[PDB]
């Protein structure tokens, strides 16, 4: 369904996949043009993958699915419909249970049964099967082979889950001072912008008289480092006061437990936290 | 600067400013020239006489008010330029281009570039004035429309024998102040006073009033004598309608034609030499402006109940039937209207006849709602409100002998 | 690259452009709303002129800002308004009225007061 | 049989009364008080003058641009069916004598004036006022008012009321005009 | 003086190196997002044929041929971009990303000279667009002291060529009035320095002053007394809010005064035709009691509509003129609430308060006593 | 007062705040979709089936009277209490079509219009009229009014519009399209109104062109056809069970601790932000502290744990049906 151009033209693709190329090619518009073709005929089996994308992004949205369901419900014809969605004439719903630790371990030995020698350990596949609970398990086992072949077991399965507090230690001492003032302005003012956060950072470092201040033009350079790493989210919203205009607001997405533990180990900053 | 400056009445400074910018040499001619001025200021009169006395200047007239949208404006520029250049030099074989292919502002530069390349066989540089009489009078007007025309000469090649010249005639003032930082030589046009308005109408209407068919047929039933008669009627009209019209030329020209046949028939053999007796005989033509030139019983009572529900709170309705008129009316419900309508009706259930008169009340735009196009009467969220003034609703209640002024006292 | 040309830009403006910035900052210290209308800036400019009108040193600028040194020109009530809008310093909402139109500042408030004190 | 003869007689006297006031530098405004826009107006066939009856509906008139484009399509189609593609704007009215050789007499019939927007109708009258400098084009507007003459005056500008008042006449023809 | 300096540099190089570079000009207001692709290919086929197709096909095939061309010596492709702030949209900068890629990675010498008005043009670019830029922002200088404007005017009116016998006499008259600070030319320069401080703005009055002179005697007289300069300043301020009040009659002034008292005493300043007629009717009966013809309600409708067109009564909560052409089309299809309601119930706003009307009205008028409240 | 205008101003008094009730849908018993249809179809075919069938036989005698009005140009418009779908299909086909075809000597085609469906456009309805009779839609009907006037009076097409009060028919674009077709003496118009504001749609200009004839036939029909077009059952009791079934084993343990903690005192405000992290210290389920955002953004998408920081969270769901959810997840 996703490999099409329009959701309403799904009846024409079925005609091209069933009718021979030597015969005349007819045009199908909707249900009235597709039901008459399956009247003289032969079991037509179709596999509509990802039927959730057939909706028009409630009355006009559920139109292609409701039309295809009515085509495979009336008698006098022979048309079955088997769809695979993603999580008195109703279809039989079957919920696919996810693979667990014991289910993912059997598929590994079954898929690699054609290989003569198995270089994998029985204790390494058991860890990757429970930590991933099928596409995620394939990327873990494939990453362990590329890592082992680039440097030249039980520890091979643990290196794939660790190579793919850390974002704070990768920054400088100057970037940590501005970051400490960003979360401080969001606590006593809730919604704050980039212009209001720059004024709170300047007045906070003047009472301590440590480090030289920075201009407003270079203030966005430090916030860009936190956005690329994944610590400060800058969006575009509006205001709530009398001057409800479009302005750039600043926000965060880190935990307060890890923030009050990394900067306290240097024992050089206290009022800035 | 070799040009002839015409003599315009009460436009000595405006005529001298046009000769300092508009010239036959592009080296001493600006690329932009705005002629700001309100209605009745003489913007078109001072421009037609300036181009008629000088036949060496080639100007192209264009009316943006006749194109509505901005899309036909780009097509009318390339169509009038090619047509003007065709009759100007018929001994030059050029290629005719389709003016309908100009749908984008970028396409106008490519169309104008394909025409100026075949006109390089001339000797001296010939200007091309594109007068845009009424630029701000366009319908779909925006703040980014004027910015695309003031930079058209930059994209044009400098080594061209024909250079375009844009002339804008604005009307309002705030539209001109939005582009004051571009440094454009604007020629303002102030409104005339009580001494210049009457003098203009005299030198423009005396040639058609004394030779009319009505005045020539009155002297035979009952040229210096007819001039003072027509001049006295123009002066008497302006002095009697100076407050009703103000200083507009169109507002005073319509009142002259509306009272000219009524003033000629009131002239006899004695009122030709005595202007004192002529003014007293036609006193009904100067004291007023003479302006300009069956409802059902259920329909009359429905507008009365709708005026109460739209100008009174529904929380105190259980104490009367059981200045807010100076503001906008409020919206009510259908069931709230039928309750008051049934109480004020003289000695009736709500049948199809009541809903028939209510549906027709909305067709004549007598009652407003919440939706204009494609309205749903069965929707429970769409409310109804009145749409008639107080003076209209007063004469309706007086015909049915209903006291409508006591409900708001 | 790290320098800011916004500070030195307001210090080289004319007296009419510098008066509009000084009048906008004074209205923010009285109400504190960050949204002054266009009608309040005009009333605040005339209020600062009539402070010392009896002195001969202040009346020399009133004849130019309101009459341009001419007796025929009446007392006036657009060049410096649209200049700061295209420079990314001043903002103006889309309104057809010239009295209730709110005016907001795009640049910072700390760097704007330093240019007024340098004159 | 007698009712059908009366209905056919209503449109007979209505077509004669309208034509008597339509042909016997201003607009020929004719107010039809009490008309539901259900009468077929038939114009005469005078020599050396082509008459075109343009009917405008409130549904087919969403804006000003669509009002002039629809009026020019019926004019070029009626003139070509009697006896080269041109634009649908005011240029066709000016170049009407150079492309046909006969005079122009446009008769606009505004169907349902109470159901149309007054902000769009006001701009259409001013746009058609520039066709008076052609010395061969005459425009006659016909309005089918269904309410009162006082309600259609407050919704127009001062430049529209004074312009149409140069040659405006009343023609009340309701369903029970005088019983 | 942004485009003037760029045009002088292109003309200086064309007088010696006219076969080594081309001229590719671009605009931000005329060229849009889709029209900017066709504008580059159009200006390339006309410049290559002049030194010694590209713009053929659809829009996709045009952009494909441009990247295959830009990305004994070469030919410098000088790019002149005007109003670059319009192309620096915060949604996507496709043209700004491809233009900057033709400088670092590409071997063809491409000189891009952007011209914008925003002072903070570095923040308008994206993270990847600003990375390919050399951060070369040359700010244009302004007029600082007063001597900078005097030398600019002197250099614009001095004839350094022997083309007229009156050249030697004109240079002595211009130098005499400029060197003396008590002259009339130095007064107009100092007045424009503290009010406008713009050279093209002051040049709008010197051009008609010289063209209006009939002979050499009239040119030296107008340049010494500056009589024509005072007339030009009065015309520029004749159609504003002050000059429009003097062109009104007695009824047009009484309506604006009575309507100003209603919005002043109100809370939000809302008023209509019914509220303005009540104040005007109470003023006529109060003056005659201590003969002004009282006009009926059917005659003030023409005066009310005349003041709206003269920019005096603005609609309440009305946008007016839109910015771009996108918002102008959506506003025309939507019917506002002010068009359905009658004219006597339309909420309007005053463009001038009563405090400003008392200053632009002399004491000789009889309507001065009703402007204090 | 209850009746007349006095009853309107008396039943709309200013109710006090303390006098109002706070009863919601929590105390009401919850029902599913399978049991909702089994009981509805049983009560519509057995409860008062004899009085409904006896009343329908009485209105069946009015069949020749309804045909006598359509032959004179009077359009029919039925109304009353209940739906008239079974009364129109049984008369305009099993009586109107055989009588017309046997009085003007195949049967007469009848175009059934579904006015209850909101997807009833005005371009698809007119396409079937032209193909069976042989704004461009309004201009096409005006050309057929004067053309059919000279034609003899012979009914050729029957228009059986069902439900003249839906959202599609109440539009002004579709109303005028059907009134112009009702003026034709060769087309029969049979409509049926259900809303109480039916005469408010048509005015004086529309009533003369429609020529409708009212006929009250209150049969008290439950309306089973038009009831399947709206959301009658209308935060998801059965929908929340399918979400936890598709999740992993560790994902179900995170929601089990939140329900037991919230349903412990329904007067506990809920589970605080740091309170959920304390449950992980006694049961190894999550990883650390920064991994809380990975599971909080997924539960809020399925509408199961609303936030309400005064971080105290609270889902708008009572404990009447929440106790049964613990047995399924166990
Ligand atoms: N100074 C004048 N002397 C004589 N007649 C004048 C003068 N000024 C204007 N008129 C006359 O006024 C008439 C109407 O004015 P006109 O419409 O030309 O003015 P405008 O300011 O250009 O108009 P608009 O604002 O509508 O474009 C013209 O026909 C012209 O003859
Ligand atoms: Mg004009
Ligand atoms: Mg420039």
């Amino acid at each position: 369904c996703i490999s099409l151009g329009e959701p309403s033209s799904i009846f024409q693709k079925i005609f091209d996949s069933f009718q021979d190329l030597n015969g005349p090619t007819l045009q199908i518009k909707n249900m009235q043009h597709l039901q008459k073709f399956l009247e003289p005929y032969t079991t037509f089996v179709v596999v509509l993958d990802e039927m959730d994308r057939l909706l028009h992004a409630e009355t006009q949205s559920v139109r292609t699915i409701l039309e295809l369901f009515l085509l495979a419900k009336l008698p006098t014809v022979s048309f079955v419909l088997i769809g695979m969605a993603n999580s008195g004439l109703l279809p039989q719903t079957i919920v696919f249970q996810p693979y667990t630790a014991e289910q993912m371990y059997e598929i590994v030995i079954q898929k690699m049964s054609s290989l003569p020698t198995i270089i994998f350990q029985p204790m390494a596949i058991k860890f990757a099967a429970k930590k991933c609970a099928l596409r995620k398990l394939f990327d873990v086992l494939r990453g362990s082979i590329e890592i082992y072949e680039l440097e030249k077991g039980l520890n091979y399965i643990a290196k794939v889950f660790s190579k793919f507090r850390t974002r704070i230690a990768k920054l400088n001492i100057q970037q940590k001072l501005i970051l400490c003032t960003i979360i401080q302005s969001l606590k006593l003012n809730s919604d704050a912008t980039i212009d209001e956060s720059f004024d709170h950072y300047i007045k906070a470092i003047t009472k301590t008289d440590t480090l030289a201040p920075l201009q407003r033009n270079e203030f966005l350079e430090i916030c860009t480092i936190l956005e690329t790493c994944g610590l400060v989210s800058i969006k575009k919203t509006k205001c709530k006061g009398k001057t409800k205009r479009f302005v750039d607001k600043i926000d965060v997405d880190l935990d307060m437990r890890e923030f009050y533990d990394e900067m306290t180990k240097i024992s050089i900053l206290k009022p800035f936290l | 600067m070799n040009v002839t400056t015409p003599e315009v009445a009460f436009r000595e400074y405006q005529t001298n400013c046009l000769a300092s910018y508009i010239s036959a040499d592009p080296d001493i001619t600006p690329s932009n020239l705005i002629l700001q001025g309100y209605s009745g200021t003489g913007k078109t009169y001072t421009l037609k006489k300036y181009f008629n006395a000088n036949p060496n200047l080639h100007a192209v007239w264009l009316e943006p008010v006749e194109l509505v949208s901005w899309k036909p404006l780009l097509q009318a520029i390339a169509r009038t330029v090619q047509y003007k250049l065709k009759t100007l030099y018929p001994n030059i074989p050029t290629t005719d281009y389709d003016p309908l292919q100009v749908e984008e502002p970028f396409l106008l530069v490519k169309t104008l570039h394909n025409i100026f390349v075949q006109y390089e066989s001339l000797q001296e540089k010939t200007c091309l004035f594109l007068i845009l009489d009424g630029f701000d009078s366009l319908q779909d007007l925006d703040a980014a429309l004027f910015n695309k025309y003031i930079k058209l000469n930059e994209l044009l090649p400098k080594d061209s024998k024909i250079n375009i010249k844009f002339i804008y005639t604005m009307l309002e003032t705030s539209f001109l102040q939005r582009y004051s930082t571009h440094c454009i030589p604007t020629v303002m046009f102030p409104r005339y006073n009580v001494d210049e308005v009457s003098t203009i109408l005299v030198m423009s209407r005396c040639g058609e009033l004394m030779e009319d068919s009505c005045l020539r047929k009155r002297i035979i039933e009952e040229d210096d004598q007819f001039q003072n008669v027509a001049a006295n009627f123009i002066h008497l009209i302006v002095q009697a309608f100076h407050s009703y019209t103000g200083n507009d030329i169109f507002a005073l020209n319509d009142l002259i034609d509306f009272k000219w046949p009524k003033y000629v028939s009131r002239i006899t053999k004695e009122n030709i030499f005595e202007p004192l007796a002529l003014y007293k005989s036609a006193i009904k033509l100067f004291l007023s402006t003479d302006d300009n030139l069956d409802l059902s019983i259920i329909s009359k009572y429905l507008l009365i109940a709708s005026y109460i529900c739209s100008y009174l709170e529904p929380r105190y309705d259980a104490s009367i039937f059981s200045n807010p008129r100076y503001l906008q009316p409020s919206l009510f419900a259908i069931e709230r209207l039928l309750a008051i309508f049934q109480a004020i009706f003289p000695i009736m259930k709500a049948n199809i006849e009541v809903f028939q008169n209510l549906s027709e009340l909305h067709t004549l735009k007598l009652i407003a709602t919440t939706m204009n196009k494609n309205i749903d009467y069965l929707s429970p969220k769409v409310r109804w409100k009145v749409n008639v003034p107080w003076e209209i609703i007063k004469e309706i209640s007086e015909s049915v002998h209903f006291n409508i002024s006591d409900y708001f006292s | 690259t790290l320098n800011s040309h916004v500070i030195t830009f307001m210090t080289r403006l004319s007296f009419t452009a510098k008066l509009f910035i000084y009048a906008l900052l004074n209205l923010m210290k009285k109400n504190g709303s960050q949204e002054q209308e266009l009608g309040d800036i005009v009333d605040e400019i005339k209020l600062l002129i009539e402070v010392n009108g009896s002195n001969k040193f202040v009346m020399e600028i009133a004849k130019t800002l309101f009459q341009q040194g001419s007796d025929n020109i009446s007392e006036q009530l657009d060049f410096v308004l649209n200049q700061l809008l295209d420079a990314g310093i001043l903002f103006k909402q889309t309104m057809k009225n010239d009295r209730i139109c709110c005016v907001k500042l795009n640049i910072s408030v700390e760097e704007a007061k330093r240019a007024m004190n340098e004159d | 049989d007698q009712v059908d003869h009366i209905i056919d007689n209503i449109e007979a006297d209505l077509k004669a009364e309208i034509s008597d006031l339509l042909y016997s530098r201003c607009f020929n405004t004719i107010f039809l008080l009490g008309s539901d826009s259900t009468t077929k107006i038939e114009l005469k066939d005078e020599s050396s003058r082509y008459n075109v009856l343009i009917e405008l509906t409130p549904k087919e008139s969403p804006n000003v641009r669509m009002m002039l484009r629809r009026s020019m399509y019926k004019l070029y189609s009626a003139a070509d069916a009697e006896e080269n593609d041109v634009s649908y704007d005011l240029s066709l009215v000016e170049n009407f004598k150079r492309l046909f050789g006969k005079d122009l007499a446009m008769v606009f019939n505004f169907k349902d004036v109470d159901s149309i927007n007054f902000n769009t109708l006001d701009n259409f009258i001013i746009l058609l006022k520039s066709a008076f400098k052609y010395d061969h084009v005459k425009i006659s507007l016909i309005f089918n008012i269904n309410t009162n003459l006082s309600n259609i005056e407050k919704n127009l500008r001062q430049s529209t009321i004074r312009l149409l008042k140069r040659n405006y006449h009343k023609l009340d023809v309701s369903s029970n005009k005088g019983f | 003086y942004k485009t003037y300096l760029l045009d002088y540099e292109l003309s200086l190089l064309q007088q010696s190196y006219k076969e080594q570079f081309i001229t590719i000009r671009l605009n931000g207001f005329i060229h849009s997002e889709q029209t900017a692709i066709n504008g580059i290919a159009t200006q390339l086929e006309q410049q290559l044929q002049k030194i010694h197709t590209i713009s053929s096909g659809s829009l996709t095939e045009v952009f494909e041929k441009i990247l295959l061309l830009l990305d004994i010596t070469k030919i410098t492709v000088v790019f002149i971009f005007d109003e670059i702030d319009t192309f620096a949209g915060p949604v996507r900068q496709t043209l700004l990303y491809n233009l900057f890629d033709m400088v670092e990675h590409s071997r063809v010498p491409v000189c891009i000279f952007g011209c914008t008005t925003k002072l903070n043009i570095l923040e308008y670019l994206e993270k990847r667009v600003k990375s390919r830029f050399s951060q070369r922002v040359i700010y244009m200088p302004q007029i600082q002291n007063l001597d900078d404007m005097v030398d600019a005017v002197r250099n614009l009116l001095t004839v350094r060529s022997e083309i007229s016998p009156w050249v030697s006499q004109w240079n002595e008259t211009l130098e005499k009035e400029l060197s003396d600070p008590r002259s009339n030319l130095n007064r107009h320069i100092r007045m424009n320095f503290e009010t406008f401080r713009s050279l093209p703005t002051l040049k709008n009055s010197i051009i008609p002053l010289v063209a209006t002179s009939k002979n050499f005697g009239s040119l030296c007289t107008a340049i010494k007394s500056c009589s024509f300069l005072d007339i030009y300043n009065k015309n520029q301020l004749s159609n504003n809010l002050t000059g429009r009040l003097q062109s009104l009659s007695d009824l047009e002034l009484a309506i604006l005064i009575s309507a100003a008292r209603v919005a002043l005493r109100a809370k939000d300043g809302s008023f209509n035709f019914n509220l303005a007629y009540a104040e005007y009717e109470k003023m006529i009966k109060a003056i005659n009691s201590r003969t002004i013809k009282l006009w009926l309600k059917k005659d003030v409708k023409n005066v009310w509509e005349n003041l709206v067109q003269l920019d005096f009564f603005t609609e309440k909560s009305a946008v007016g003129l839109r910015d771009n052409a996108t918002a102008a089309f959506y506003a025309s299809n939507y019917q506002f609430q002010g068009t359905m309601i009658p004219f006597d119930l339309r909420s309007y706003q005053m463009q001038i308060i009563l405090q400003e009307l008392r200053r632009i009205i002399p004491k000789s008028n009889m309507y001065y006593s009703w402007t204090q409240l | 007062f209850l009746d007349t205008f006095e009853g309107y101003f008396d039943q709309r008094k200013i109710v006090r705040t303390n006098a109002k009730s706070r009863h919601t849908m929590s105390m009401a018993p919850d029902v599913t979709r399978e049991e909702f249809s089994l009981v509805s179809n049983f009560f519509n075919e057995n409860f008062q089936k004899r009085p409904r069938q006896k009343l329908f036989e009485i209105q069946k005698k009015m069949f020749p009277q309804y045909w006598f009005e359509l032959t004179q140009g009077f359009s029919l418009l039925f109304y009353g209490v209940g739906s008239k779908r079974n009364f129109l299909e049984e008369f305009a086909i099993d009586y109107l079509s055989p009588k017309i075809a046997y009085s003007q000597l195949n049967s007469i085609p009848c175009l059934i219009l579904n006015g209850y469906n909101p997807s009833c456009n005005y371009r698809d309805v007119f396409k079937e009229i032209t193909d069976l009779l042989v704004n461009h839609v309004i201009l096409q009907i005006q050309k057929m009014i004067d053309f059919y006037k000279n034609q003899p009076l012979d009914i050729k097409l029957i228009l059986v519009v069902h439900n003249l009060d839906g959202p599609s028919i109440r539009k002004n674009t579709f109303q005028t399209m059907l009134s112009f077709l009702s003026v034709i003496r060769q087309i029969a118009i049979v409509a049926s109104t259900d809303h109480i504001y039916a005469p408010l749609l048509w005015d004086n200009m529309k009533a003369q062109n429609y020529n409708f004839v009212f006929h009250d036939i209150s049969n008290f029909e439950p309306s089973t056809v038009e009831s399947t077009f709206q959301d009658v059952m209308k935060s998801g009791a059965e929908g929340a069970k399918y979400v936890l079934q598709s999740l992993t084993v560790n994902s179900k343990k995170m929601y089990k601790l939140l329900i037991e903690t919230q349903m412990q005192n329904m007067q506990r405000t809920g589970v605080e932000l740091k309170l959920f992290n304390h449950l992980c210290a006694a049961d190894f389920i999550a990883s650390n502290e920064i991994a809380l955002r990975s599971m909080l953004r997924e539960f809020i998408e399925h509408k199961m744990a609303n936030i309400t920081k005064n971080e105290i969270i609270w889902v708008p769901y009572t404990y009447a049906e929440l106790e049964k959810l613990l047995k399924t997840v166990l």
